[PDB]
């Protein structure tokens, strides 16, 4: 006789998670080299702007 | 392990007696060179000519031992204390295990006779 | 056999410790597997031939990052892993980084080990038979004469093997991992001798560790897994 | 948890004189419902609240200065 | 078949042949997309922002002398000398103890009492050489040395970590309730 | 001639330091002719080893001989790969080559003592 | 779908058997068929080096090949070149010493083949000073396990490149595992104030070691027991 | 695919709860991980030294070694039914090649056969000569296997191998490890 | 020889206006013969370390 043992429960417990999770995340890297693209070109284009009217300025003084 | 350490030597065993000679001829030529990188490595006390007379010594202890194999296994013995000592693996309070007499007079009341060793019962 | 019965309610726990572990395991992966850094400090470093790796001795890990595939849990089994459903984890090249990504996996599978024993519990006895090599219970043995001289004996002079000698080698996580032990037929072993896996790791390390650099000389220290309680005891 | 809140909404449960009390003792603020009192006189909690991760429900109050 | 000698059925198995290794030429990415991984770090991104995502978690950390981790009633401590009921030292030198200890920890000497009773005059344990396996607990019939779960008893000097009879016997009696607490849970596993 | 047992750079193999072998099979079949040739010529007839590999090298030479592919022959043979099992082959030639110096059929030269091997009954 | 609404495992209905059956057997059946084959394999061993292997003993799935020391070097080559043996891994090698006999140590050598999984002993006999040649040159591994058993033991690998002490004192005078040294040894450490080192003395401890193998049985514990060898080889009765 | 991802309302951890977990879906790399802090009724409830189990509990045992009345300890012991070291000299195995075996003796007229047996056991043949003066069918039957090749190194319980190749294995195509079950 | 370019480059930036269309391309051809100079560098491996950590090349030809 065995009485007042840890045993398993009579279904069973639920298949645990063991294989490997790790899903690719993120845009494509043509979205990131694309923005990035746009990200710098419209800096530079504040940055000439500015400078030209920097430029204007100095002009005037 | 493919090479060996600097001053190792493969352990070979003479059939003769005035090879293992020959052998352990070298051998105190190889203490005897070794002495004042002893003196400067472990920092000791004392002058070279003490390592040089301790070496000496070790060697008067064994002198007349007959067997050729003995001979051999204190030749082989002797080499790998050569190895540690030139390496400077022991270290300097290992190197003066072989110094126990001189560094300290251990005190008074030496037991010479019967009566001075009865008088502690041995100590 | 075993000490003693496990607690009452631990069954349920190491379930409930597997379920979240398989998460926090993924997580370790992603900033080491896929790093660039990690990468390229263990590539081809500590690189072992496969039949280098006979000759000196290696085994586990070490040996199964070089391409061979051997563990003894499969090859000679013991201890019911027969009985148990895994795979193993075997590198190709033998770098560290395979000798790394082998590791990885061996969670896995023992997790997955985890659960299939944690499913398939059996009932029963957890200590052997009989009384003459290990103690009665104490409900027993103040209630039996018998089982009262046995454990009086078992602990003064203890029990008594018989004559012979023996090496007995299964799989530690650093690797293979023996004993050989002489018994005098007295009950005191007339001989031991652990075989640490370590050992022969360290032995291997001037055969590795020639030629490359300094700071490749210590990610190559962390793969041969040296503890220390084996290499000198 | 680590946030503010519950540090916060703790330093109203228990009150300033107690919260200037347990923060010169640690450094959590601890809201618990006294369970008992020791024979040395050390006072002890229990928490209820739900944002408690394990080994973190149960405390001592001590009664020196110098506490073991 | 029959199999050759140095040759089991221990073949290699249906694909253990490698594939060669693909060349630059023979590959799904294209230089662009590859090297936008390349230099704009992708995958040093992901694995920093798993630790910016633990940045905002719930640490661990119990404040110890104010919460104490874990404790199983089978856990061990330093040692105590119990008692009975109405009082008596329940050691009666059986030796069981001393004979088992994997360290030599145990030592006792032994002497009939003025009652006729089997008592120890000395009982004594190193604790520097005790090493905690619990054999000593597990070999007393009369269930006398028990380790509690103390472990915050730590001193300044060695003469103060060897414990007489009289210490263990001041243990045993300050720790029995807690001992009661754990024989509850530990003598049917016992 | 010469003869390539090992190749130790080419194209990678599922074990590390061996790699693929070009042409394995007269390689094989030469090495095996060698070992033949040699053991016949100096071992004595009598003995058990020259008998033994003299008939498990004509058994693997005839399985080499007869089956055209690479995949098959080494399902066949029953060791490791082919790159393996060449190196095989030339390891029991080297062994062959050993024991004709050695001269192990004789009768043995150090006979053991009574109170040598007693292992407590 | 949270964390809440989870169910518990520790209410649920757990198996229950009223009585467990377990069937008794000897663990030492499940061996004989493979030791069997075990057996007829060292006697084609033996056949096949008469001059080099002296005897050999089947255990219990273990093999033990019996070996001269002048005999070691030609019976490992075999063990590693013949495709039938393949015993390519050095596992671990080590020595004994009975003191009652006139050769004291005997080392033994045990073997892998990782292609046919299948283990070997191989065992020879040395004295105090004569040798037992070192097989380091066919195995890169063995070296220091053969040096390992020359500082517990004293044994003699000829033919060793870098043969000295290992995981002992630097200057430590003595053999250690081997049954004339004693068990706390014969020197101790202590810092000396006055020399400001560590000087080594002779041995003096505050409690003395108290053995308590005197007190073991005087019953004969085990009997003779029984065998595992097959029909095949043990000697024909006559008629 | 047995063993793959699982939500976290399985995986018994905090987790979160309200808006902050709509918050974290979001911000984050997978969706069901945990976050690793046990569940504090479900986890360790109730303590070890407060167990309803083991006011119950009993010490377990087989049916065929608990048995109060049918078995003797002398039939169940293993511990004094050990087997012994089959040590075998040179010289018995010279009488095994020649005198023959108990499964296939080669020996007849026993009380000529006791004196057979006897020279060899005081060393008459040698080893090598029994090996010369064996027939080639002997020679074939008992060292060697029938086909007249040499003994495989045995194995107690032999291992094939099979590679997982495809989903199933633990790494896809393109990591240097492979699964090898 | 690389700072002191650097260097160099410190007293074009400052008068980037006023060479307008002109120091311009005197700075590009300046940076241009450093280039070619850094690309001498750089395919001779002049900072590289090379590892004698040869895996053995040589295969095992016999006899
Ligand atoms: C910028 C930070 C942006 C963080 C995004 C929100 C993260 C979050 O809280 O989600 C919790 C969520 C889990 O929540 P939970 O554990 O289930 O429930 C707890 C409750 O939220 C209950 O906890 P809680 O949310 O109520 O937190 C308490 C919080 C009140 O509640 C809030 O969280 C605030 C509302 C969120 C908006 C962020 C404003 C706070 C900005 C911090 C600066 C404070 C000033 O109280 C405070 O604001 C403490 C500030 C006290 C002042 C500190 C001393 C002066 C500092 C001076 C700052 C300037 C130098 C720096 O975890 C996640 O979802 C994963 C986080 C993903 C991070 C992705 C990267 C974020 C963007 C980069 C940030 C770089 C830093
Ligand atoms: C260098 C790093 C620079 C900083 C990081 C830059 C991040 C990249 C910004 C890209 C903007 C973006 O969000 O991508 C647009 C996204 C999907 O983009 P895509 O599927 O390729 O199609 C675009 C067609 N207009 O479109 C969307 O996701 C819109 C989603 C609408 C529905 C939401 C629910
Ligand atoms: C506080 C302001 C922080 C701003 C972030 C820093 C600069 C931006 C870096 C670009 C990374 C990125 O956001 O890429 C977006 C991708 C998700 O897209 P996907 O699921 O893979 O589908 C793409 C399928 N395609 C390819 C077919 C189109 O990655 C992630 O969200 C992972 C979590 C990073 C969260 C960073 C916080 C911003 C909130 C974004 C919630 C969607
Ligand atoms: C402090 C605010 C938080 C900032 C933390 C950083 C956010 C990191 C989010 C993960 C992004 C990721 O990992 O994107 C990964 C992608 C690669 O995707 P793939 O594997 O090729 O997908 C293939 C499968 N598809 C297409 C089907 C989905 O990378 C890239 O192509 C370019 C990497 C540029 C990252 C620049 C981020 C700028 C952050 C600096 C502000
Ligand atoms: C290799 C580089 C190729 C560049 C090709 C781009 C052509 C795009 C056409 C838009 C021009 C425009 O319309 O923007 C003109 C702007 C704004 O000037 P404004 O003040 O509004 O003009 C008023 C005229 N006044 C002053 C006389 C009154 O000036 C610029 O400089 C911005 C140009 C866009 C930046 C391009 C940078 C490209 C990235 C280079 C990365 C190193
Ligand atoms: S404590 Fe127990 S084992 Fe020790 S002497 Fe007392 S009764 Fe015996
Ligand atoms: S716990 Fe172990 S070492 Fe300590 S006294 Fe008990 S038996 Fe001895």
């Amino acid at each position: 006789p065995s009485v007042g043992q840890d045993l398993p429960p009579v279904g069973g417990y639920e298949p645990v998670q063991w294989r490997r999770n790790l899903p690719a995340r993120g845009f494509r890297p043509l979205v990131y080299l694309a923005a990035l693209c746009g990200i710098c070109g419209y800096g530079f284009y504040r940055a000439l702007g500015g400078i030209q009217e920097r430029r204007e300025l100095k002009r005037e003084k | 392990a493919i090479i060996a350490t600097a001053f190792a030597e493969t352990v070979k065993f003479s059939g003769s007696k005035q090879e293992l000679q020959k052998r352990t001829l070298a051998l105190y030529r190889q203490f005897l060179r070794g002495a004042p990188t002893f003196a400067d490595l472990y920092e000791v006390q004392f002058s070279i000519p003490t390592i040089r007379t301790k070496i000496r010594q070790e060697f008067e202890r064994h002198r007349f031992v007959d067997d050729l194999s003995i001979q051999n296994v204190l030749y082989a013995k002797g080499h790998m204390e050569y190895q540690e000592c030139i390496n400077f693996w022991k270290q300097q309070a290992q190197f003066l295990k072989y110094f126990p007499e001189e560094d300290d007079i251990q005190g008074r009341h030496q037991p010479s006779n019967f009566v001075d060793k009865f008088l502690k019962n041995r100590a | 056999g075993v000490s003693q019965d496990l607690p009452a309610g631990l069954l349920d726990d190491i379930y409930m410790w597997a379920t979240q572990f398989g998460d926090r395991l993924d997580e370790i992966e992603e900033l080491l597997t896929d790093n660039r850094i990690w990468k390229l400090r263990t590539v081809n470093i500590g690189t072992v031939t496969a039949q280098d790796a006979l000759n000196l001795g290696l085994s586990g890990p070490m040996l199964r990052g070089s391409g061979i595939p051997f563990d003894i849990r499969k090859n000679a089994p013991y201890d019911a892993y027969d009985k148990v459903d895994f795979d193993v984890p075997v590198g190709m090249n033998g770098d560290c980084y395979d000798r790394y990504l082998i590791r990885m996996a061996e969670f896995r599978q023992s997790l997955r080990i985890i659960e299939q024993c944690c499913n398939d519990m059996p009932a029963g006895a957890v200590k052997v038979e009989d009384f003459k090599i290990n103690s009665p219970p104490r409900n027993l043995m103040k209630e039996d004469m018998e089982a009262l001289i046995h454990h009086f004996l078992l602990y003064t002079k203890g029990y008594s093997v018989p004559p012979g000698e023996t090496y007995t080698a299964i799989e530690a996580p650093k690797g293979e991992m023996g004993v050989y032990v002489v018994s005098d037929g007295s009950e005191r072993p007339y001989k031991c001798k652990i075989r640490a896996p370590g050992f022969a790791h360290l032995g291997a390390f001037d055969h590795i560790a020639r030629g490359h650099f300094l700071p490749d000389a210590v990610a190559i220290i962390g793969t041969m897994d040296l503890v220390f309680g084996e290499v000198d005891r | 948890s680590s946030s503010l809140y519950r540090v916060l909404r703790n330093a109203w449960e228990v009150g300033p004189r107690s919260y200037w009390k347990q923060l010169n003792s640690i450094g959590d603020t601890k809201s618990g419902r006294l369970v008992g009192t020791d024979i040395y006189g050390n006072k002890f909690y229990e928490t209820d609240h739900q944002d408690e991760i394990h080994l973190r429900t149960r405390y001592v109050e001590y009664k020196e200065k110098d506490y073991d | 078949n029959i199999y050759a000698g140095g040759s089991a059925a221990a073949a290699p198995p249906a694909g253990f042949r490698i594939h060669r290794p693909a060349t630059w030429e023979e590959s799904e990415e294209g230089a662009l997309s590859k090297a936008t991984k390349y230099f704009l770090l992708a995958e040093m991104f992901r694995g920093l922002y798993v630790v910016l995502e633990q940045f905002f978690r719930a640490p661990y950390t119990i404040y110890y002398p104010f919460e104490k981790g874990p404790v199983s009633p089978r856990f061990r401590g330093e040692h105590a000398l119990r008692r009975y009921p109405s009082g008596e030292e329940r050691c009666i030198a059986c030796k069981l103890c001393e004979a088992i200890c994997p360290a030599l920890a145990i030592t006792i000497d032994a002497e009939e009492r003025i009652d006729g009773s089997r008592r120890t005059t000395k009982y004594d344990i190193d604790m520097t050489k005790c090493i905690y396996c619990g054999y000593c607990q597990e070999s007393c019939p009369v269930d006398a040395i028990v380790e509690t779960p103390n472990v915050e008893y730590a001193t300044e000097t060695r003469e103060e970590l060897l414990y007489n009879k009289e210490k263990l016997l001041a243990n045993g009696d300050k720790w029995e309730l807690e001992l009661q607490y754990a024989l509850d849970a530990d003598a049917p596993y016992r | 001639q010469s003869v390539l047992v090992q190749m130790r750079e080419g194209t990678p193999i599922g074990l590390t330091g061996i790699y693929q072998h070009p042409n394995p099979r007269p390689a094989l079949i030469a090495l095996y002719e060698a070992t033949l040739k040699e053991l016949q010529d100096k071992h004595p007839k009598d003995s058990v080893y020259r008998q033994s590999i003299e008939n498990l090298t004509a058994h693997r030479k005839q399985i080499v001989e007869d089956n055209e592919v690479s995949e098959v022959i080494e399902n066949k043979i029953g060791a490791g790969l082919i790159e393996e099992v060449v190196i095989q082959a030339h390891e029991e030639l080297e062994l062959a080559k050993k024991m004709s110096e050695w001269k192990p059929w004789e009768e043995l030269e150090e006979k053991p003592l009574e109170d040598q091997w007693v292992y407590f009954n | 779908p949270s964390w809440e609404n989870i169910k518990d495992i520790r209410l649920d209905p757990k198996v229950h058997v009223d009585e467990v059956y377990e069937p008794i057997v000897n663990p030492a059946d499940r061996y004989l068929q493979h030791v069997s084959d075990l057996h007829q394999y060292a006697k084609y061993i033996m056949a096949a080096l008469p001059k080099y292997i002296q005897g050999f003993s089947v255990w219990k799935d273990e093999l033990t090949l019996h070996v001269a020391p002048s005999a070691v070097i030609p019976v490992t080559t075999f063990l590693r070149d013949n495709t039938s043996t393949q015993y390519k891994s050095i596992i671990d090698i080590t020595a004994v010493d009975y003191p009652s006999r006139e050769n004291r140590f005997e080392v033994v050598y045990n073997f892998l083949s990782v292609r046919h999984n299948s283990r070997i002993r191989l065992k020879t006999y040395a004295t105090e000073v004569t040798p037992v040649p070192s097989i380091t040159c066919l195995y890169e591994g063995a070296n220091w396990f053969e040096r390992e058993a020359y500082d517990m033991y004293g044994v003699f690998f000829e033919g060793h490149p870098d043969l000295r002490r290992i995981m002992t004192d630097y200057g430590f005078e003595g053999h250690p595992l081997r049954k004339d040294f004693p068990l706390t040894g014969y020197t101790e450490v202590r810092w000396d104030e006055e020399k400001r080192r560590v000087v080594y003395e002779p041995l003096e401890l505050t409690q003395a070691f108290r053995n308590f193998s005197a007190g073991s049985t005087a019953w004969e514990p085990v009997g003779p027991g029984r065998d595992d060898r097959p029909d095949s080889f043990k000697l024909p009765t006559p008629k | 695919l047995p063993g793959g991802p699982v939500p976290v309302f399985k995986k018994y951890t905090v987790g979160s709860k309200g808006i902050w977990e709509k918050l974290r879906v979001l911000l984050a790399i997978a969706p069901n991980r945990s976050t690793g802090n046990p569940i504090v009724p479900l986890y360790r409830v109730p303590t070890p030294g407060s167990r309803p189990e083991a006011n119950v509990y009993q010490d377990p045992s087989s049916y065929p070694t608990n048995d109060i009345a049918e078995n003797p300890y002398w039939k169940r012991d293993h511990r004094r039914a050990y087997p012994q070291t089959a040590f075998f000299d040179q010289k018995t195995v010279t009488g095994l090649l020649e005198l023959g075996s108990e499964a296939t003796p080669r020996i007849a007229d026993g009380e000529a056969g006791t004196k057979a047996l006897a020279n060899i056991a005081n060393g008459g043949v040698s080893f090598t000569q029994a090996l010369g003066k064996s027939s080639k069918d002997v020679i074939y039957g008992e060292v060697l296997t029938v086909n007249g090749l040499p003994p495989v190194a045995p194995t107690l319980a032999p291992k094939q191998w099979k590679i997982i190749e495809g989903e199933a294995a633990i790494y896809p195509k393109g990591y240097p490890c492979r699964t090898f079950h | 020889p690389f700072d002191l370019e650097i260097s160099t480059l410190l007293p074009y930036v400052m008068s980037i206006y006023l060479v307008s269309n002109y120091g311009f391309t005197i700075v590009l051809l300046f940076l241009l013969i450093l280039i070619i100079g850094f690309v001498y560098e750089i395919n001779t491996n002049a900072l590289k370390i090379n590892k004698h950590n040869k895996p053995n090349t040589d295969s095992l030809i016999y006899k």
